This record gives C-alpha cells, structure tokens and sequence, in this order.
C-alpha cells in the first residue's frame, strides 16, 4: 500500500526527532530537533514594509550542525511554552523532507507522534499545510 | 583639587574619610562660579565670599572663595592640565560631528540628571557659556528639575510597567540551557 510509495515514521521528540527508512529495522536517525537564526537585536538601514520580493535578507541553517552556528540562535522548536514556532516547524520539516531525507511526501505514505495534552488548533492549521503545502495522500 | 586648596586653609589636618565630607562643605556651601575671572577679581578683593562651617567635637572654620575655585575645573579640567576643555565644550565638538538641522531642535531640548548636576550657579552660568559656543538665533530648554539626581531612577520605575517593554524579559531558563558562552549576541 502506498501513494507511488508506502508508508513511514517519524517520532517527532521534544529533545530529538527519530526515524529511518522502508525495508530497515531501526531508527537509522535519532537528532537533535534544533535550529540557528541570528537574533542580535541592532534592527537598521535601509528599510522596507509590505513588500514579499525576492531578498538579500536572510540568515539561517537548521539541525545538528546549526548548533556550531555563531550569533545564530540555536532554538528548539521542541515544546517546552515555545509552542508558537509551530510556524517555523512546517519550514524545518519542508527541509528534513526535501532536503536531509530527500524525499517526496506527495507520493510516500506518513505517520506522526503528539503528546496526550494536546490542544487542537495547532494542528489543525497545519492540516491545511498537512494537505496543501506537504499534499500528502495520507497521514495520521 | 578642594584638598590641595584648603591644606592651604592651615590644614596639616586631613584624611582619606573627609572627601565625603569635603564633598558635605561643598553640598552646602560650594556654587558654580558665575564669571570666573570677575569671581577671582571679586575674591582677591571681597571678605564677602566668606561664610564659617563646623566640625565633631565643637570646632569652627570659615571659607569662601576655594567655594567657587574649585568649582571651576568644571570648564577648567585643563587646571590639573586634563586634555578636556570646560566640560560643555569639550562636549560641543562632538555635537559638531553632525547633521546642522538638530542643532537649535538640540538647544530647545538639553536634560540633565545626576547628583553633581545638581550644583547651585550651574544654569545662569552654563547657558551663558553654551551661548559662548553655539551659532546664532537659538533657543534653549534646560530641562534640570529639582531631585533630576532621582529622575533617572524614578524613568526606570516607570519603564518597568510598559507591557511592551516586558516582552523579552531574559530569563535563567535562557542561562541554564545557553550557560555564558553567547549572552554578548543575545546582546547586540
């Protein structure tokens, strides 16, 4: 059973995420759930507002190396009151899909962990990406 | 400086302990001198500017024109040979690093805090001598209230309920996890 190809996990940790690959036998991966940004506050020159265009104008690494990443933040969209970057959570797992793993989420097959206290909007906002950014053919 | 002076006042009979009494003769009696070179005129000349103090075990002094003397430096740090002009214009050059359109906006909004601003002659003087930097067709405000010494603590009061400023209150929580090694980038 599959899209073009079938289903795997992720695990995904409030310290590390883990997961590995159709036809294995462990989690190949169990890493740090952590990313760098620079957040050294000196906000100036040359201002713009309410204009998308292409930029110059970002800074920023994800995983395990970008805990060597200076003057970048190292955060952890880990849920500890951090709940909010469930915003930077979809760009995050846009690049461990896309981009560590390599993969397609379109035509694999997916299933997703969360904690029994879950609340319900958090989620379901990214159902609408779950289905329309990441498009999967199913998931739970 | 005050302590080299009035070791002159006969004083073979100083200490370390008295700056902070020194400093009390000063709070009570000390002025910013108004025109100095007509003040030294005025205290090579006039008994007037002498005026008695007290001390522990019932003993008086009087003094007078080291009161407006020392209370020079301010505009002289040059007396000891300091490399700073009369404070003002030593501060006016770097006012002249830059844009001419503040310049009156700046005259019409200069503020002042701290205990030593707080001395007596200090405004009638200062204008007076900020007027013998500055170009021509200003105004001025001299925003120096009375306790300005406390207004820089009394702002922070105040900063401290603006829910804006709240939000980014750097917690332990930071430190436990960061330790020291970046708190300088959480810093700009």
């Amino acid at each position: 059973m599959a899209g073009r190809l079938p289903a795997c996990v992720v695990d995904c940790g409030t310290g590390y995420t883990k997961l590995g690959y159709a036809g294995n036998t462990e989690p190949q991966f169990i890493i740090p759930s952590c990313i760098a940004i620079k957040e050294s506050a000196k906000v100036g020159d040359q201002a713009q507002r309410r204009v998308m265009k292409g930029v110059d104008d970002l800074d920023f690494f994800i995983g395990d190396e970008a805990i060597e990443k200076p003057t970048y933040a190292t955060k952890w969209p880990i849920r500890h009151g951090i709940v909010e970057d469930w915003d930077l959570m979809e760009r995050f797992m846009e690049q461990v899909i896309f981009k560590y793993l390599r993969a397609e989420p379109e035509d694999h097959y997916f299933l997703l962990t969360e904690p029994p206290l879950n609340t319900p909007e958090n989620r379901e906002y990214t159902a609408e990406i779950m289905f329309e950014s990441f498009n999967v053919p199913g998931l739970y | 400086y005050l302590m080299k002076i009035l070791t002159e006042r006969g004083y073979s009979f100083v200490t370390t302990a008295e700056r902070e009494i020194v400093r009390d003769i000063k709070e009570k009696l000390c002025y910013v001198a108004l025109d100095f070179e007509n003040e030294m005129a005025t205290a090579a000349s006039s008994s007037s500017l002498e005026k008695s103090y007290e001390l522990p075990d019932g003993q008086v002094i009087t003094i007078g024109n080291e009161r407006f003397r020392c209370p020079e430096t301010l505009f002289q740090p040059s007396f000891i040979g300091m490399e700073s002009a009369g404070i003002h214009e030593t501060t006016y050059n770097s006012i002249m690093k830059c844009d001419i359109d503040i310049r009156k906006d700046l005259y019409a909004n200069n503020v002042m805090s701290g205990g030593t601003t707080m001395y007596p002659g200090i405004a009638d003087r200062m204008q007076k001598e900020i007027t013998a930097l500055a170009p021509s067709t200003m105004k001025i405000k001299i925003i120096a209230p009375p306790e300005r010494k406390y207004s820089v603590w009394i702002g922070g009061s105040i900063l401290a309920s603006l829910s804006t400023f709240q939000q980014m209150w750097i917690t332990k929580q930071e430190y436990d996890e960061a330790g020291p090694s970046i708190v300088h980038r959480k810093c700009f």
